[PDB]
């Protein structure tokens, strides 16, 4: 499922960007 | 359940869910659960204690480190 792991891709990005926020 | 498991040298095993959730199990005894519909992250200590994470909340420099080399291995499979 490719999908579903392209949205975990874009999920974990996010995570990061949020966490280098921190 | 379960789908075609990963051998990365030097960081561990890489599998996918059926649910759309990732499993790593790390060299040094750690694991960690990330799955694409959930805001939160699993990670198992070595001494097989687990400790469940938010989005929001500031995570251990280990925890983002194991998402960091996580981010990579989503990567290479592309």
């Amino acid at each position: 499922q490719d999908r579903q792991l392209r949205l975990l891709q874009a999920q974990i990005q996010r995570l990061l960007e949020a966490q280098s926020l921190m | 359940q379960l789908l075609k498991s990963v051998f990365v040298k030097n960081v561990g095993w890489a599998t996918q869910l059926t649910s759309g959730a990732v499993w790593v199990q790390f060299n040094d005894g750690s694991q960690l659960v990330v799955q694409a519909g959930v805001s939160s992250i699993s990670y198992t200590s070595p001494n097989g204690q687990t400790t469940r994470y938010g989005e929001n909340e500031k995570l251990p420099d280990y925890i983002k480190q194991k998402l960091q080399c996580l981010s990579s291995i989503l990567l290479m499979f592309s």
